DNA sequence: CTAGGATCACAATCCCGGTGCCGAGGCCGCTCAATTGGTCGTAGACAGCTCTAGCACCGCTTAAACGCACGTACGGATTCCGTACGTGCGTTTAAGCGGTGCTAGAGCTGTCTACGACCAATTGAGCGGCCTCGGCACCGGGATTGTGATCCTAG
DNA sequence: CTAGGATCACAATCCCGGTGCCGAGGCCGCTCAATTGGTCGTAGACAGCTCTAGCACCGCTTAAACGCACGTACGGAATCCGTACGTGCGTTTAAGCGGTGCTAGAGCTGTCTACGACCAATTGAGCGGCCTCGGCACCGGGATTGTGATCCTAG
């Protein structure tokens, strides 16, 4: 009999699915070839991304007193970090408005 | 002339969520013409996908494929 | 009917690690999703292209790093990196 | 009572910069996107979404240039906007 | 010794094709060949983003015709598609 | 004895190598396969934007009584037509310069 | 003796920089300013001579890029004088 | 000391063929900046494609790539 | 006596002619990459069916748009000042060019091994469908913040 | 009697407790895509070698940068006018929502065939290398354009 099947993720101690990203760059006419590291490297990067930005969300969340995100949470969160910003400069996110923003000379 | 649904007040609200206070009421009439030009192009790109796959329905995918290509990434609407 | 992948399942997971009690909405599931794939596309594109560049047909760790590099900006890039790196070593001791 | 000129502009400001509701009318906004159409193709269909998209892209768009031409009318000294503040600010971004 | 392709032999024929007595520098060669290297990869790219949209493996015609539409502007597509169509035309016909 | 080897450029009536985009399509990882026609369609667009150029250039050079075009010519045939513009916005040719314009407010 | 107004040199020289081609900024200096940059990404760098003309080119033509819409800017605030409050509005709605 | 290198005269020559005709004296600090980050960036790229490909010598294709993915394509340098 | 056009002195730029040099255009050998001929198989074309989601219409109910009016404050024109930037000249400096010398490293070739593609069997992870219940939006009504002006006083 | 601050009116916003609804999160069945184990071929790592071009240095010429003097025109501040955008009340209109009905076409499935990949052979087109000559850059002189200002003129 053979072995217990182990996923690749948990071989990595990751929540994304190194199989999944494994075929979808094999099938996503990026080069011949795939290497066995690139799937669990892409993952991770993508894994700790998405940590990110929700741990942000989630902090906008709790500072507005709501338990669950919203599209507003993750533009605030985006928008007021200068590093995600320029990540996602050419992006927009649907009903996430713009930051309250008024210039100095406008006020009475 | 359905150009004119876009209305005084709504560009008004518009300006208002950028930020300006005070606007010349010459301003309704660009503001027309730059939504009509940017409005042409991004329907003509969707399409332009939308015949490539032989359908007869606009879907939400031709959109953000054309916005996309355009250097105007949308986010919530499946990419 | 017919399956439409998603990666909602390990959005969820992710955020009941940072948060345990804080949900989400469906809308913000969609935009994490584009957000996801939108990632995605850059690195894996990038990796294609500097692999295409040296004459080599195969995209290796070494490739998607400098993807990261390239495309993630300060930061980012150091903790991003340093997480792969992390990862890649459990993968090789299984 | 009558609020001095400004008053209500910046409770206004304030109101739609906290709010994220789309701020067109969509009846009038989707015949103007079906009018568009017609030019390119006839008896075009349209999905919900794909409407509601196009709403969203063009709200997003015309904000972001309402704010550069309000920093361009600032930059003049002035605080009202008008054409020559959009036609610098959309000659200076490329469009 | 190592040989490098270029589509300088090409280039030159078309400018003697249309301007049978205009020369042209070394400089200006290699604009061309970026020129038609850089538009040679925006079509090929938007035909494969289209193929991979409607779930295809194959590039055909129709993508590049498409592509074309896409990425020319105006008259030139115009024009384009019907150079295009005209050659097809032709080979079909050996 | 098969027949004399007719190359695809010649039965396209083209000037551009068909062969070698082919090889080019099929080795740059766009896609799985690749069509017979796009080969011969792609060169015929590249064959046609190269004549349109290379003649916007013969002419400025001509019209600046000069037998060999220069990166000059190049960047007054593109920037001197709205559409050629257009597809090379984001483009910097090389040695091209700039095209002489002076804001009206400034003469004297 | 003969002293041009104030405006006509500028326009002078306006027009013969805008009709030329060749680069206006000294290679020697440019390549020592390109050097100490790199420096600090990893040493013992060495550099092609065409990686230094590109880089040149790139910057020069950015920077034309720049005045070009600094000059607009100046001109819609009723001035004819560049100043750096041009420059970065410039830059902002650039996105820069 | 090597920013220093540009000096006011290649600035006002820029700024001739931009189409300036009067220059503030604070201008060419504040150009000299801009250059710095502008060259900074692009350096930086191409530092990182050269590290990649195990070589110690910057090629003009390594300059090529870093303008190219930072949306200024430069045409005369293989590219 | 002026505003205006005419005339003038002068520097800068366009134009014509001769010289020369080095880059461009052509010829030659060869080699490798493109063409001819054939086979195999699977991807896409075409036909048929389903059911979903788009389109069209109708009736109330307000919410929002349109219009008009009174007024204040913001845009814009005019004037004056002083200083900061343009123009020009003499001095200094370092850029540009040529020539030489050296060696680090880019580029290529050959061997071989480890690593990635491929296939067959297995199975458990992930997707569709159903359901429940609690986080949220909404409402009424008080407490609070803020704008505007009326009142009071020392000055 | 005036300026400034104190005080007042009261409109808009925020906060709180109560309601209830429909979307998010969890559970179950299934199916297909990920895993395991083994085979095989070739892509790239490593070693070694060559030869090119990048670096360092020196001398000489001269063009460009620099520093300073002078003047003028342009940016900026101040004042005044007036019109035209803002705030608000009243009337109108059509957006929004809920519901009903029809049907077009999007999505899926089954079958087949033809079009593209792969292989072997072969051959000619294109690339490296060498070589010559003429097109353009430069220098010199001259004709012209243009700026700045002195002059004569009609009024």
């Amino acid at each position: 009999a053979r072995a217990k099947a182990k996923t690749r993720s948990s071989r990595a101690g990751l929540q994304f699915p190194v199989g999944r990203v494994h075929r979808l760059l094999r099938k996503g006419n990026y080069s011949e070839r795939v290497g066995a590291g690139a799937p669990v490297y892409l993952a991770a990067v993508l894994e700790y991304l998405t940590a990110e930005i929700l741990e942000l969300a989630g902090n906008a969340a709790r500072d507005n007193k709501k338990t669950r995100i919203i599209p507003r949470h993750l533009q605030l969160a985006i928008r007021n970090d200068e590093e995600l910003n320029k990540l996602l400069g050419r992006v927009t996110i649907a009903q996430g408005g713009v930051l309250p923003n008024i210039q100095a000379v406008l006020l009475p | 002339d359905n150009i004119q649904g876009i209305t005084k007040p709504a560009i008004r609200r518009l300006a208002r969520r950028g930020g300006v206070k005070r606007i010349s009421g010459l301003i309704y009439e660009e503001t027309r013409g730059v939504l009509k030009v940017f409005l042409e192009n991004v329907i003509r790109d969707a399409v332009t996908y939308t015949e490539h796959a032989k359908r007869k329905t606009v879907t939400a995918m031709d959109v953000v494929y054309a916005l996309k290509r355009q250097g105007r990434t949308l986010y919530g609407f499946g990419g | 009917r017919s399956r439409k992948e998603s990666y909602s399942i390990y959005v969820y997971k992710v955020l009941k690690q940072v948060h345990p009690d804080t949900g989400i909405s469906s809308k913000a599931m969609g935009i994490m999703n584009s957000f996801v794939n939108d990632i995605f596309e850059r690195i894996a594109g990038e990796a294609s292209r500097l692999a295409h560049y040296n004459k080599r047909s195969t995209i290796t760790s070494r490739e998607i790093q400098t993807a990261v590099r390239l495309l993630l900006p300060g930061e980012l890039a150091k903790h991003a990196v340093s997480e792969g790196t992390k990862a890649v070593t459990k993968y090789t001791s299984a | 009572h009558r609020y001095r000129p400004g008053t209500v502009a910046l409770r206004e400001i304030r109101r739609y910069q906290k709010s994220t509701e789309l701020l067109i009318r969509k009846l009038p906004f989707q015949r103007l996107v079906r009018e568009i159409a017609q030019d390119f193709k006839t008896d075009l269909r349209f999905q919900s979404s794909a409407v509601m998209a196009l709403q969203e892209a063009c709200e997003a768009y015309l904000v972001g240039l309402f704010e550069d031409t309000n920093l361009c009318a600032i930059h003049a000294k002035r605080v009202t906007i008008m054409p020559k503040d959009i036609q610098l600010a959309r000659r200076i971004r490329g469009e």
